[PDB]
RNA sequence: UUCAAAUGAGAACUUUGAAGACUGAAGUGGGGAAAGGUUCCACGUCAACAGCAGUUGGACGUGGGUUAGUCGAUCCUAAGAGAUGGGGAAGCUCCGUUUCAAAGGCCUGAUUUUAUGCAGGCCACCAUCGAAAGGGAAUCCGGUUAAGAUUCCGGAACCUGGAUAUGGAUUCUUCACGGUAACGUAACUGAAUGUGGAGACGUCGGCGCGAGCCCUGGGAGGAGUUAUCUUUUCUUCUUAACAGCUUAUCACCCCGGAAUUGGUUUAUCCGGAGAUGGGGUCUUAUGGCUGGAAGAGGCCAGCACCUUUGCUGGCUCCGGUGCGCUUGUGACGGCCCGUGAAAAUCCACAGGAAGGAAUAGUUUUCAUGCCAGGUCGUACUGAUAACCGCAGCAGGUCUCCAAGGUGAACAGCCUCUAGUUGAUAGAAUAAUGUAGAUAAGGGAAGUCGGCAAAAUAGAUCCGUAACUUCGGGAUAAGGAUUGGCUCUAAGGGUCGGGACGAUCAACUUAGAACUGGUACGGACAAGGGGAAUCUGACUGUCUAAUUAAAACAUAGCAUUGCGAUGGUCAGAAAGUGAUGUUGACGCAAU
RNA sequence: UGGUGAACUAUGCCUGAAUAGGGUGAAGCCAGAGGAAACUCUGGUGGAGGCUCGUAGCGGUUCUGACGUGCAAAUCGAUCG
């Protein structure tokens, strides 16, 4: 809103830091079965609902 | 900012123990009939206010300049 | 099969009175020692309009007998009362318009207003514009006074009940036709949410006892008894008679 | 012609958000937010504006000296100098009338 | 500017060029206010100069 | 010149609401907008603020009166009755 | 939409230039509120996504970016919400918001190792939450980034809280003096308590004034046109918060005593309750001058040039006009059975409790000086792609600023500043379509029905019937005129003076001559009318998404109940509620 | 049976905001005329109205137009209030 509560800003900061692809070295781990970030969130597709 | 018209007041104001800097500014005010003259402005920086004394005569300008205290840091133009 | 409008009014959600602009409750002074034994003089500072009230209000200042200060009282202004007038309230107060006197301290035929039903209730009778109570008799044996009320009813009141000499100001107000819906609108937006009114016969049966039918008609007697229950009392409740009086 | 914008985040024309257009030393037009105009102090008796009292917003009265807020007279910055004159005359005349009233009462109590 | 000069010279003001009513183009109240202000200014000027006395001034003011 | 034959101030209402209602309103609006003698200062300067409130433009006296007239006939009768009763009690 | 160049493996779509257009200032511009949440910006980059394509992107990958004592929140209260005391409920919990309660904190004595000891009253206000548009302490200008700025830098201010010295002021008439007065000032003691003011308020109408804009003259620069004409067309010529002096309609004061009544507004109010007049006092909206401040910003001209990148010089001035537009404001006027918030907060006055006098004896709302001002928000979009609608959806979504012409006009049409040139394209012009049009003669014969379309249309001047609630009907009906050009007349302000003259300035109206393929509200824009019947009085309202109506409402009329131990209505109950901040000219039910 | 909704919409309340230019011309006021008296009349001024033409806004009459596997689970255009 450009006038946001600190609680909203803190949630937005967490979402911003979470918004990243899978680290590549994860795939090389022994017995790894994670292929991509399945919880990837984008601002044009899914709204985070506060 | 505040204008000072009394040279005696300006003299006491230049030694107020909180004023440290002053600026002497030269303005050309030229016209064909009224006056093509040279005006000087003595600006003293006080703690809360800037005091300006306007002198339209060069004789008084130089007298005040040489009457300024030595501890006062003076900028020209 | 649905809760009807007159039933819904009692929950008082959208049907409360609109009191934002009102000057305060209009009432007499608290009956104290000074009014009980002598009189106390007040000064009319203002005659002000009150939102939602036809009658104007007099704002009267009295001195506090026990602490150094002034006390404001909101009286209902009687006809003739003016700013700067002195008001006298008490047992020994004079018989002048605007003065507050016990009903036992006035002769028969006296015209009073804002009359207390019981001594100390600070005014309950003859409060609307142009209304008054007539003192018609005294019974000093039982300390009682007979009065005629605005409705024509005869009443017996304690002679210690107080009243204000005169008639409530603002009379003749209802003699002017409103002429249009908007004036009724502005009249009731300062009072409460009772306007406009939908006729029961214009509704469906679910909404009103008068609802429904292939013509608009009540279909059963509109005189409803006293013992009817909520949702049934729509029409002429406990009507002793109906129709135009004198043919 | 150069058009302007509100300088605060209030986008509505409320009476606390009034502006006027000024020209800056930069040569451009700019909005300037203007405070609500002050109301003159009024007499406590008649309600007319008090002569010789400065017109400020209520908090600004704590900044100026006493000279701006009063007049050199009884009820200086609260009454209008005709109401003060009326107060003086009414007080003197009613006090004299009280003396007359009690002298008359003392005279008429000697009839018996 | 050329059209404005022609309008000042009186052109383009015939019946075929007017689309608003006469009131809309120039209010009759504005015309009356100008006329009455001229008359009152003249009457006051004459009274203050002494060409007329206050009784003649009052009659002329009313009429 | 004569601008209306009979509607007077009710010409603002045009042709609606009916002639009888407009005439009834006419009488009360003429009363309500009339200027009245001030009993205190003696000048034709009393006008209605709101229904029942009558203020003099000079001397600033405000008096409680009728909704559309300064004094109602019932109020005048009440004043006469109160004066008669007070004088009878005093005599 | 087009041409060319650049880039690229690849260009209808990317970038640059050129051209052609559009939005045309209730914008396709510049900002914001809700909402979103990084979409902002840079670099790399095109597998997926983009109604085709793609080297581009609100995509993908990696990072950078949001700086406040003064802008908000934070504080106040609004309609309301809601603990406590207490009552109800098996109970989850419900009522109620000051109540049937033993419901608290101010100053002053203070030995300042240290916090208190007894004093004597001070209202009785009952928690708290409730507004990023209501109230409210205080900041502006210039510059600066890839992206931040009223927050950063430079300069210049202001408020609050605190501390505190000097100067000034005052005092041996202790707590100032002047003015007839309205009142004036650099100050010029003042507790409890009380009173008053500000905060603090509708709407509309014309009038006055201000500001910004619009228009315009002269001059000092720059650019365009220049076959011809054009002392020409375009453009720069600016001045913040704050401060000092000054400046006002209204209001008030002194003198004076008015009929031959006078003064006076566009609007008819005012005067023996003291007018006109003469002279004064005051609010400082607002404007002027000065400081701030030319040192800034703007526009140019000469040299040097990626050597941190510059340097040097000049000018930046003086006028006019107004039913102009937008906006602020003042004094008024109209309207109401409508009279159009509250609190925090600040100040003044009344009162007189205490305290205070001679090389520092008090106090200082006077000047200057010292210190500090926390927390959270701050990027961007705000929509034919950043919100909601399953989406990059022709829908929906609050608000500020608003140039020139035409014209009554924020209408339509064209243009300037700014912005955009986006929506798959190429080729060809069958039928049938959708949208836009035209039509000989007839003129509603069509059809359920003139549906649809056409006709009318602006303005000026003529001329207007029945009927009517006398207000209307009415633009009734029905006619004439309208371009261009050249003129003519009327309608003003100042100043001279002690009967006109001289100067300055608008745009309305009327008339005449001439003129043309008889055209002329030349595009745009813009009533069809009349005679009757049914029906609802009218204005208004409803079936969001098949019904706008004769349906609902309405004023008016009538009836019914009720005097509070009450009528009507609510609740499981209640020491519980709505009407009710009410009282028959009222509330409730029809 | 126990819960969740008044971000849509219905209604009240509180606090804000928004609404060109024209037509008509109520009261009040000023001047004048006719009349023996009653009294009547004219010209101005003024700017009223849940008046009127008509923008923005609000709405949704008709084409029973477009669309009707839509731009859209209610929209588009014109005509309208
Ligand atoms: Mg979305
Ligand atoms: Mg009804
Ligand atoms: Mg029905
Ligand atoms: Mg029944
Ligand atoms: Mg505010
Ligand atoms: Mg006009
Ligand atoms: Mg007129
Ligand atoms: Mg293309
Ligand atoms: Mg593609
Ligand atoms: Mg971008
Ligand atoms: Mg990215
Ligand atoms: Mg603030
Ligand atoms: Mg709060
Ligand atoms: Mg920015
Ligand atoms: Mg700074
Ligand atoms: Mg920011
Ligand atoms: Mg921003
Ligand atoms: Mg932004
Ligand atoms: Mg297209
Ligand atoms: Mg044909
Ligand atoms: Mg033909
Ligand atoms: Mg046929
Ligand atoms: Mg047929
Ligand atoms: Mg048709
Ligand atoms: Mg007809
Ligand atoms: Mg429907
Ligand atoms: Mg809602
Ligand atoms: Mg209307
Ligand atoms: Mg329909
Ligand atoms: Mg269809
Ligand atoms: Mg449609």
């Amino acid at each position: 809103a450009a006038q946001k509560s600190f609680r909203i800003k803190q949630k937005m900061a967490k979402a911003k830091k979470q918004n990243r692809p899978l680290p590549q070295w994860i795939r090389l781990r022994t017995n790894n079965t994670i292929r991509y970030n399945a919880k990837r969130r984008n601002w044009r597709r899914t709204k985070m609902n506060i | 900012a505040r204008e000072i018209t009394d040279i005696k007041q300006f003299l006491e104001l230049t030694r107020r123990a909180d004023v440290k800097t002053a600026t002497v500014k030269i303005n050309k005010k030229l016209n064909k009939a009224g006056k093509p003259f040279r005006q000087t402005k003595f600006k003293v920086r006080g703690s809360s206010s800037l005091y300006t004394l306007v002198i339209n005569d060069a004789g008084k300008a130089k007298k005040l300049i040489q009457s300024l205290p030595p501890t006062l840091k003076v900028n020209r133009l | 099969g649905r809760v009807i409008r007159n039933q819904r009014k009692g929950a008082g959600s959208i049907f409360t009175s609109h009191t934002r602009l009102r000057q305060g409750a209009a009432k007499l002074r608290t009956l104290d020692y000074a009014e009980r034994h002598g009189y106390i003089r007040g000064i009319v500072k203002q005659i002000v309009h009150d939102s939602g009230r036809g009658a104007p209000l007099a704002k009267v200042v009295f001195r506090d007998p026990y602490k150094y200060r002034l006390r404001e009282e909101i009286f209902i202004a009687n006809e003739g009362v003016h700013t700067g007038q002195f008001i006298y309230a008490g047992k020994k107060a004079s018989l002048n318009v605007g003065n507050v006197l016990p009903l036992g301290s006035v002769p028969e035929g006296t015209i009073v207003s804002n009359v207390e039903e019981k001594p100390g209730d600070r005014g309950a009778l003859a409060r609307a514009s142009g209304n008054y109570v007539i003192i018609i008799g005294h019974n000093p044996d039982e300390n009682k006074t007979r009065v005629r009320l605005p409705s024509g009813a005869k009443k017996v009141i304690s002679s210690d009940a107080r009243g204000v000499i005169g008639v409530i100001a603002g009379g003749g107000r209802v003699d002017k036709p409103l002429l249009k819906a908007g004036r009724a609108f502005h009249k009731y937006r300062l009072k409460r949410n009772s306007w406009p009114k939908t006729r029961g016969v214009a509704m469906n049966p679910v909404d009103h006892p008068h609802g429904g039918g292939n013509h608009q008609h009540i279909g059963k007697a509109s005189t409803i008894s006293r013992g009817a229950v909520s949702g049934q009392k729509a029409g002429l409740i406990a009507a002793r008679r109906t129709g135009l009086l004198r043919g | 012609a150069q058009r302007v914008t509100f300088r605060r985040r209030n986008p509505y024309n409320t009476r606390s958000n009034k502006i006027k257009v000024v020209k800056t030393p930069g040569g451009i037009l700019r909005a300037q937010h203007v405070k609500k105009l002050a109301t003159r102090p009024k007499c406590g008796d008649c309600g007319s504006a008090l002569q010789g009292i400065s017109t400020l917003r209520p908090r600004q009265y704590a900044t100026v000296s006493k000279t701006h807020k009063t007049v050199s007279r009884a009820y200086g910055g609260s009454r209008c100098a005709n109401c003060v004159k009326e107060r003086i005359i009414r007080a003197f005349l009613i006090e004299e009338q009280k003396i007359v009233k009690k002298v008359v009462k003392e005279q008429t109590e000697a009839a018996k | 500017r050329a059209h404005a000069q022609s309008k000042r010279e009186g052109r383009h003001s015939g019946y075929g060029k007017r689309k608003g009513t006469r009131e809309a183009r120039l209010p009759s109240q504005v015309v009356w206010i100008r006329r009455l202000r001229v008359l009152r200014r003249l009457l006051a000027k004459y009274r203050d100069a002494g060409k007329i006395d206050k009784h003649l001034y009052h009659v002329l003011y009313k009429e | 010149a004569k601008r209306t034959k009979k509607v007077g101030i009710t010409g603002k209402y045009g042709v609606r609401y009916g002639s009888s209602l407009r005439r009834q309103v006419k009488k009360l609006e003429i009363q309500q907008h009339a200027r009245y003698d001030c009993s205190f200062c003696g000048k034709k300067t009393v006008k209605r603020g709101a229904a029942g409130i009558w203020t003099c433009s000079c001397c600033k006296k405000t008096v409680a009166g009728g909704a559309y007239t300064v004094s109602t006939a019932a109020a005048a009768t009440v004043r006469s009755t109160i004066r008669r009763l007070r004088e009878m009690v005093e005599a």
